[PDB]
């Protein structure tokens, strides 16, 4: 019942500045404390400081000081964090959650945010390119099926591709997504079992709201 | 002042043992401080009289539990929810054990424990109350159901009440909280044919300055 | 600022196994107060962490009893006693003391399954793709054990140093498995220009290096 | 196994009863059930009332009587009446307000 909701992803131009949200829910702010954190890719978890939403009194880490302000408003249970002059070294994935107090049992933090990556880039808004996979030259359609879909040069991360609008959920992989020319491509790969292909319809709706795109690509057999 | 932050938990949720509020087992204050969006996270329950439990636990200041050996015979124990997942899996109330019929019949249970310590004892117990018939007879076969808790100075007979109620936490059946307290030299008796949401244990009762205090301020 | 030292960096185990990570830090733990406040949470691959044992050795709410930490002061451990398949994920140990509070680099937890061989698979690009005047060259060879496993792409018998697009996925939270896809794209072009293509796996499974290709025509 | 939702911004009082018939003719006569049992309730609440069969005093000519019973909606809430006999249903709610009124007893003019 206690959520910290956090917009997922932001796309900023390197040298501005942007302003997280986490919007806590389940709690009442101000009773307890809050920690905001910053995850490489690499793994690597930093503190970069904290805020009590009751007074406002925030301390930062000495390395995020000229950077990350921490603010709080209270009247909707709505924390901050503008981070300014943003650089490469700053696309992280930017957690919050409740530091709970010393007075309080556990003294750590319990409930973290679902965070948010921040792309630092100039590179433009670049719509995917959905591309059906099916098999032809020597009709795969054996022991079991599997269907493809490259979803190909689009910016910024994220999309969602999704098979059948969902339903067909069982037996799908989609492949982490990867960088080549600051574009990102990407494949999915669900597995039908064979008198379920060519029957009926296998889709893969892809999804880049970045760019507010929403395909639906049935994959029809070209085999 | 021994101040125990609630944090998300009543002091009930912490005394039953609502997953959440495990993190309270044992624990001791002088003022508990309740917060207004605690929450319950698991079998919906409710009390009849809730606001006296809630008083003399808060007056006792302890929620140490000491687990007793009920031999519950011939029934299936342990019972478990999706309403109060216990991590990945189903699970219910920490100190409440959920008895169901065993193989297709639900014997007509006759437990005993004995106050032969110098001290006051606090029993919880429940009654579930299914929301079908084909609830009722599936999990305690037999369509009717009665639990009787007594002493040789208090008895008490609840019966349960099949029915639909709004879903809470997919449920639509509840369980119903009750307690005793048993004063050294007596002896509890449960005595049931099914519903019975059995004890497994007694927690201390310690007389003191200890209470508690609904607030949302920081400590 | 403390440094929070943890070993192993990746601990393959078995399914019913006991794994145990470990964490130093560069100065104790214990508060003022006499209370260590160190932390062990666990951050399943494209989640957010989750409090595991706080203080030490006490169980956050939901944890199993197969969960058990313990130290002293610097160094302190987390066990599981008998590790199931979610278990799967990243360990990191963190301590609150002291300001800056830190965490550790992670010890990537791993599951050790029954070897498997991929089910290789290829598709040649879609008309639909060429019309734009590219080719896709994309084999999926999913579903191994080993994470460890060889692609190569062949065109006529001979070549893969060239535009090659590889993603390999996090171990699965059931079939404890792997997924792999390789992407061989070239101008429409070169396409037309050949036919044989060859995904061919090197997976140390198999005693026949598992091949797979299509014909232009 | 009806329901009701309070969709409003304000607290709903509903007043409902139940039926006590004084004989087993009756019971089964009006409500074929000869058992019977009434439950209301809420996310918060649950009241379960059982019918008792029985010899009264004659008043207004009938033997039988209805207790009445009654239940706050807080909004948000939702009532579920459920039951098979004996329900002496409710026909809507009575706002409540909170304020300066009560009540006296007392003959004296006004
Ligand atoms: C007696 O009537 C009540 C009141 O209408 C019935 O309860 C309703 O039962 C359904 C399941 O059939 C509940 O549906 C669930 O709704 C949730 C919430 O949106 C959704 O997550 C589930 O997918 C599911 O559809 C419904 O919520 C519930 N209504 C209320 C007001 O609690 C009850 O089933 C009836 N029982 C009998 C035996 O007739
Ligand atoms: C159980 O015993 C009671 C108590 O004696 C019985 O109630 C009595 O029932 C009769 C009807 O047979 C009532 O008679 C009526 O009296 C009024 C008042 O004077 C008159 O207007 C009518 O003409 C009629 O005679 C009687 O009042 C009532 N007695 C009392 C004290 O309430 C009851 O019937 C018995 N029931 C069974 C099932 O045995
Ligand atoms: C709650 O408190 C008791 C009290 O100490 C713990 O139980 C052990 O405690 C007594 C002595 O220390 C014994 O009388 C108990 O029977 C014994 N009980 C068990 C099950 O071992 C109990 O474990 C504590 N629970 C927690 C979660 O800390």
């Amino acid at each position: 019942q206690v959520q910290l909701q956090q917009p997922g992803a932001e796309l900023v131009r390197p040298g501005a500045s942007v302003k997280l949200s986490c919007k806590a829910s389940g709690y009442t702010l101000t009773t307890y404390w809050m920690n905001w954190f910053k995850q490489r890719p690499d793994q690597g978890l930093e503190w970069i400081g904290r805020i009590d939403p009751y007074d406002s009194e925030t301390h930062y880490n000495q390395k995020f000081k000229d950077k990350a302000i921490l603010t709080v408003d209270r009247s909707s249970s709505t924390a901050y964090m503008q981070l300014s002059s943003l650089t490469s070294e700053d696309s992280a994935v930017y957690y919050c959650t409740r530091f709970l107090q010393i007075t309080t049992i556990i003294y750590g933090m319990d409930y973290w945010g679902q965070g948010t990556s921040v792309t630092v880039s100039s590179a433009k808004t670049t719509p995917p390119s959905v591309y059906p996979l099916a098999p032809g030259s020597a009709a795969q359609t054996n022991s079991m099926v599997t269907l493809g879909c490259l979803v190909k040069g689009y910016f910024p991360e994220p999309v969602t591709v999704t098979w059948n609008s969902g339903s067909l959920s069982s037996g799908v992989h989609t492949f982490p997504a990867v960088l080549q020319s600051d574009l990102y491509t990407l494949s999915s790969s669900v597995t039908v079992p064979s008198s379920t292909w060519p029957s009926e319809t296998v889709t893969c709706n892809v999804a880049h709201p970045a760019s507010s795109t929403k395909v639906d690509k049935k994959i029809v057999p070209r085999d | 002042h021994r101040i125990l932050d609630g944090i998300d938990c009543t002091l009930i949720d912490a005394l039953l043992g609502d997953p959440h509020c495990d993190v309270f087992q044992n624990e001791t204050w002088d003022l508990f401080v309740e917060r207004s969006k605690a929450f319950s996270n698991c079998y919906p329950y409710d009390v009849p009289d809730y606001a006296s439990l809630r008083s003399l636990v808060a007056s006792s200041g302890t929620l140490e539990f000491i687990t007793e050996g009920f031999t519950w015979t011939g029934v299936t124990q342990n019972g478990g929810s999706n309403a109060c997942k216990r991590g990945p899996g189903s699970g219910f109330f920490s100190r409440l054990n959920w008895l169901t019929k065993s193989g297709s019949t639900y014997p007509v249970l006759n437990v005993t424990m004995p106050n032969n310590d110098n001290f006051d004892k606090l029993y919880i117990w429940g009654i579930h109350h299914p929301s079908t018939n084909q609830e009722q007879t599936s999990l305690y076969v037999q369509a009717s159901g009665r639990v009787t808790v007594s002493t040789r100075r208090s008895q008490q007979t609840i019966i349960p009440n099949i029915g639909s109620r709004p879903w809470v936490r997919g449920l639509s059946s509840r369980i119903s909280i009750y307690w005793t307290i048993v004063k050294p030299g007596d002896v509890l008796v449960i005595n049931s044919n099914g519903n019975l949401i059995a004890p497994r244990g007694y927690f201390k009762m310690r007389t003191g300055k200890s209470s508690i205090m609904r607030s949302d301020a920081p400590i | 600022d403390v440094v929070m030292t943890q070993t192993p960096l990746s601990l393959p185990v078995s399914l019913g196994d006991q794994a145990s990570i470990s964490c130093r830090s560069s100065q104790t733990l214990v508060h003022s107060n006499g209370n260590t406040y160190l932390h062990w949470y666990l951050q399943k691959p494209g989640q957010s962490p989750k409090l595991l044992i706080y203080k030490v050795s006490n169980r956050f709410s939901g944890v199993p009893d197969r969960f058990s930490g313990s130290g002293s002061g610097t160094d302190f451990t987390l066990k599981i006693s008998r590790v199931e398949a979610e278990d799967l994920g990243v360990y990191f140990c963190s301590q609150n003391t002291h300001v800056p509070y830190t965490f550790g680099g992670g010890t990537k937890l791993e599951i050790k399954r029954a070897d498997a061989a991929p089910t290789v698979s290829i598709f040649p690009p879609s008309k639909i793709q060429l019309t734009s005047g590219g080719a896709s060259v994309v084999c999926f060879l999913n579903n191994f054990y080993p994470k460890d496993i060889n692609v190569k792409w062949k065109i006529d018998g001979s070549e893969r140093q060239n535009g090659v697009l590889n993603s390999w996925t996090d171990q699965d939270s059931k079939d404890s498995t792997y997924s792999m896809s390789s992407t061989l794209t070239l101008t429409k072009d070169e396409y037309e220009r050949h036919n044989s293509y060859t995904c061919e796996a090197t997976h140390k499974t198999s005693t026949s290096p598992i091949v797979k290709s299509f014909n232009r025509n």
